[PDB]
């Protein structure tokens, strides 16, 4: 029952700072001591600091000082770590977590992670290619997401029925815009027969495009 | 000096298999009070890390028997007995006694069959043209193991540049892996070229899968 809600993604620009919360319910939160934890993308994880709400008793990681500030507020059981003088080094996804005594001596509970992306570009609407075939039992077709920033970004194929024999890969940094791609594969009695449709949601923009896969020739 | 290291950096196991991950930490990081805090971690893909292990060998309510950690002084072990598909992810050992310190983890693949991908290429789309960009995509899908290698040819020659590749993490359900690779260049030089080839050598195979298609076709 224990449960560390924490804030929503951050696009920050280099130089700034963040503040990003730790919401916990379902212990005393000022009986025990609260971790910090940042991983950056395709990284391990890494200590920053740690602080005991009861107090405000705090210990930083040497690499962490000056860069990190924790608070925690009692009355809102709510623990925060503020990240100053920002740089592309602390985009990352930070996690919150409390370490048990007694029944167990560890972080048994994590919050389920903040993203920070620190960066000086603005917010870009993907642009959405079909990937058809130029010219077997099944086929493979594809969605080009081109050009965005920053993430994430949702991917479906008809709106979600088409699910199985999808894989949606990771999105890559093109100069300061992200770029991923979507492939599918189905029977060829179901396409080009039936049409087939990429949905492309792109947040940060409040974007939703959808594109017919046309056949080609 | 409080450096916590694992090996290996993968490993590979097919299912009902044993496996063992180590960690070893510099110095002795017995606490004063006579205890030792070492615990394990697992974070499969987009999650949040789970606790798995405490005190060395002390399980956390609601792990398997298949996990156990054990060793002292410098050098701790984390054994699977038996390795389930649920199983794959990355194992990261942390030291808990002050200056909380993370080993780099140790990623779990599940061995399977070896199986060639599945290559598909397509031409760039009359939409992208239109914006004066020119995109090239190849998938290679569902192959087991990894370790693969793709060479994108523009009428025989080796083009490095504006070659951008993305991989996903082992499939839970198949335990295959995927990759895309884009080859991206501007329309006037897409249109100056005729015939655009994917290559990928692979361990299942001499003879390379090659996919391409003729602009003049």
């Amino acid at each position: 029952e224990v449960q560390l809600q924490q804030s929503g993604t951050v696009l920050a620009r280099p130089g700034a700072s963040v503040k990003m919360s730790c919401k916990a319910s379902g212990y005393t939160f000022t009986n025990y001591w609260m971790h910090w934890i940042k991983q950056r993308p395709g990284q391990g994880l890494e200590w920053i600091g740690t602080i005991y709400p009861g107090n405000s008793d705090t210990t930083y990681s040497q690499k962490f000082k000056g860069k990190a500030k924790l608070t925690a507020v009692t009355s809102t059981s709510t623990a925060y770590m503020e990240l100053s003088s920002l740089t592309n080094e602390d985009s990352a996804v930070y996690y919150c977590s409390r370490r048990n005594y007694g029944s167990s001596y560890a972080m048994d509970y994590w919050g389920q992670g903040t993203s920070v992306t620190v960066s000086s570009a603005k917010t870009t609407p993907p642009s959405v290619y079909p990937l058809a075939p130029g010219s077997n039992s099944m086929v493979t077709l594809g969605c080009l997401v081109k050009g965005y920033f920053p993430e994430p970004v949702t991917v479906t194929w008809n709106s979600g029925s088409l699910s199985s024999g999808v894989h949606t890969f990771p999105a890559v940094l093109q100069s300061d815009l992200y770029t991923l791609s979507s492939s599918v594969t189905v029977p060829s009695s179901t396409w080009p027969s039936e049409t087939v449709t990429c949905n492309v949601a792109h947040p940060a923009s409040s974007t939703k495009v959808d594109k017919k896969i046309v056949p080609r020739d | 000096d409080v450096l916590m290291t694992q090996t290996p950096l993968s490993l590979p196991v097919s299912l009902g298999d044993q496996a063992s991950i180590s960690c070893r930490s510099s110095q002795n990081i017995v606490h004063s009070n006579g205890y030792t805090y070492l615990e394990w971690y697992l974070q499969k893909p987009g999650q949040s890390p789970k606790l798995l292990i405490y005190t060395v060998s002390n399980r956390f309510s609601g792990v398997p028997d298949r996990f156990s950690g054990s060793g002292s002084g410098t050098d701790f072990t984390l054994k699977i007995s038996r390795v389930e598909a649920e199983d794959l992810g990355v194992y990261y050992c942390f030291r808990g006694s002050h200056v909380p310190t993370f080993g780099g983890g140790t990623k779990l693949e599940i061995k399977r069959a070896d199986a060639a991908p599945t290559v598909s290429i397509f031409p760039p789309s009359s939409e992208q043209l239109t914006s004066g960009g020119a995109s090239v995509v190849c998938f290679l899908n569902n192959f087991y193991p990894k370790d693969i290698n793709v060479k994108w040819k523009i009428d025989g020659s080796e083009r490095q540049n504006g070659v951008l590749n993305s991989w996903t993490d082992q499939d839970s359900k198949d335990s295959t892996y995927s990759m895309s690779s884009t080859l991206t260049l501007t329309k006037d030089e897409y249109e100056r070229h005729n015939s655009y080839t994917c290559e990928a050598t692979h361990k299942t195979s001499t003879s390379p899968i090659v996919k391409s298609f003729n602009r003049n076709e």
